[PDB]
């Protein structure tokens, strides 16, 4: 008699699975449960004890633009006053390190107008804006459709992209940073995996991946910069496998093939290293998956700006170098943190007897702190001490005593971003 | 006052003063990121200038869920019956992470609610 | 059924231990160990 009691319970039990899928594959549901859970997922691997903070605003893409439109000007921005007045502009207070944003672009010209107001105030704070690329950006459904992409240098071509184009053109252009796939924040509820208390839930993920929970990018790369700047109060290390750009401790899913087992990747497809390296041309930050691991790993952190190109000569091929530097995220975040550091350290000097050269003199003195001249420095001080040279200049501002005009130039340590290699055979080599 | 206090002067003056020559002290600055997103299921009324930042850690994480009080509205297709005119209207509340589970989703939904106290009963048996 | 694995090294290549194989790269898997068949604790129940 109970076998039948059992078949019951089994088909009440589908039918409430049934329903259940319905409310926790819900769009809204989902925008809900993904925000707050991919916010957790970044709090909780960052530390509170090494001087780190964060602050939640709560805004949606669409009164972004209605506060920045409404304004008159930037500096009149409602953000704007959350960001830079009340903080970076303040006395006793503290300037913003970055900003998070948990949206998705497309190239459509509210999305892009939105960016470039971004990058303003990205700008004028001294903080990077980092979010992430919809699927649709690249003309495809979803991301699981890159590999069939056969050239995006060719795609950004189109009449499409224009603003986007124009966009990468701009010098503001190095404070934004957009990140490609998403990635799997929650295993699928299972009976063994993933239970539930009494219902004996199974959720049933459809042939569409959507179904998946998947989460916003930008927060894993948000806690590479925790993690850097928690070990040596810099923000460089977020770019390698080894040297800090490494995600780890990803979800796993395994299901059945085709009668054999696979796992759901973590990020929605797995990037090749070509497919990877035409992203990161195109100014995105691909996090991609370490195949047959739960590790994924950001070789780049490009900002949005196209680098630009100089003639062929010494004097040109500096220019390039110099420029560069700048459209790189790990170099621009150095910068970022000296210009806090100055702003702050500076207004504690105001109203002292300084002197042109006694500027230069303090100022020299300073900046040494972050220097690491030696002839070959191991790693962990390169981190902590990010620059290998700089330089001071300061000049008196003529008809106004008391004012200055500083400049400050920096050679920051390189990191390795590639090399090529020719093999040869040889007889008669000499012996090594 | 930062000062330093030191007693009327006497033909014998005695003062501690710390050698720290010229050094400038300097302040430490933490590193604090700006999280900005829809976390919630409906815009504010409050122009963006007016709502406030919220300090966020792992000693408060879910108080802060609590207090910023989260619902979800919304309609899903009712698959309890065999109508496709048929639609189920939720109304979900959520005060930390762990009202998401599906365990909290049935104890808000009575259309579901139910048929987990009807499982107990036959259970039960 | 022990007997009947083939070879362990080659079992544990599924994707299923996926989990399993982080674990033991990590620095923290020095302070764990797992022992593998149980034994006996008690003689059935016999006259003599």
């Amino acid at each position: 008699n109970k076998s039948l009691v059992d078949q019951m319970l089994v088909e009440l039990d589908k039918k409430i699975s049934a329903q259940m899928d319905e409310i926790l594959h819900n769009s809204q549901f989902q925008a809900m449960e993904s925000a707050w859970r991919g916010l957790k997922l970044f709090v909780d691997r960052t530390d509170f004890r090494e001087n780190n903070k964060v602050e939640i605003l709560h805004v949606t893409k669409d009164e972004l633009l209605e506060d920045f439109e409404f304004a008159p000007e930037t500096a009149q921005s409602g953000l704007y006053k959350h960001v830079y007045s009340a903080g970076y502009g303040q006395f006793g207070g503290e300037p913003v390190g970055a900003i998070i944003g948990n949206y998705a672009f497309t190239p459509s010209t509210p999305d892009m107008k939105l960016l470039q107001y971004m990058g303003a105030l990205g700008a004028m704070a001294h903080a990077p804006f980092i979010s992430s690329v919809g699927p649709e950006f690249f003309g495809i459904d979803s991301f699981e459709e890159l590999p069939n992409i056969k050239d995006l240098k060719s795609t950004f071509e189109s009449p499409k992209y224009t603003k986007w184009r124009s966009l990468r053109e701009s010098e503001d252009a190095r404070y934004l940073g957009l990140t490609a796939p998403r990635f799997l924040l929650r295993v699928p509820y299972d009976p063994i995996e993933n239970p539930v208390k009494s219902f004996n839930y199974a959720e049933n993920v459809s042939a569409s991946h959507e179904h998946y929970l998947w989460g916003n990018t930008a927060f894993a790369f948000a806690t590479r910069l925790t993690d850097s700047f928690a070990k040596y109060r810099w923000c460089p290390n977020i770019i390698g496998p080894q040297s800090g750009g490494a995600v780890e401790d990803l979800p796993v899913h395994v299901f059945e093939s085709m009668g054999a087992l696979q796992s759901k990747i973590p990020t929605e497809v797995l990037i090749t290293d070509r497919k990877e390296f035409e992203l990161a041309e195109e100014g995105f930050i691909a996090l991609t998956m370490r195949k047959g691991s739960d590790n994924a790993a950001f070789f780049s952190a490009n900002s949005i700006q196209k680098p630009k190109v100089f003639p062929n000569t010494k004097e040109g091929k500096e220019a390039e170098t110099n420029y560069k530097l700048g459209t790189q995220l790990p170099y621009m975040m150095i910068i970022n943190r000296l210009a806090h550091y100055v702003k702050v350290l500076q207004r504690e000097q105001i109203g002292a007897w300084k002197e042109r050269q006694d500027l230069e003199r303090e100022l020299n003195s300073w900046i040494k702190q972050y220097v690491a001249d030696q002839e070959n420095p191991p790693a962990d001080v390169r981190s902590r001490r990010p620059l290998r040279a700089a330089r001071i200049e300061v000049m008196d501002v003529e008809g106004n005593p008391g004012w200055y005009q500083v400049s400050l130039s920096v050679r920051p340590h390189f990191k390795y971003m590639g090399a090529n290699f020719e093999l040869s055979l040889v007889g008669r080599l000499d012996q090594a | 006052s930062k000062e330093g206090s030191v007693a009327p002067k006497e033909r014998i003056n005695i003062k501690y003063i710390p050698a720290t020559g010229d050094a400038q002290a300097e302040v430490e600055l933490p590193l604090k990121t700006l999280v900005v997103g829809d976390f919630k299921g409906h815009a504010e009324q409050t122009p963006l200038e007016e709502r406030a930042t919220v300090t966020v850690d792992k000693n408060n994480f879910e108080a802060v869920m609590r207090e910023s009080e989260l619902k979800i509205t919304a309609t899903v297709k009712n698959k309890l019956t065999d109508d496709e005119n048929a639609e189920l209207p939720v109304e979900l509340n959520f005060k930390s992470l762990a009202d998401f589970a599906p365990d909290a989703v049935a104890s808000q939904v009575p259309e579901l609610k139910k048929l987990i106290e009807l499982r107990e009963a036959l259970v039960a048996l």
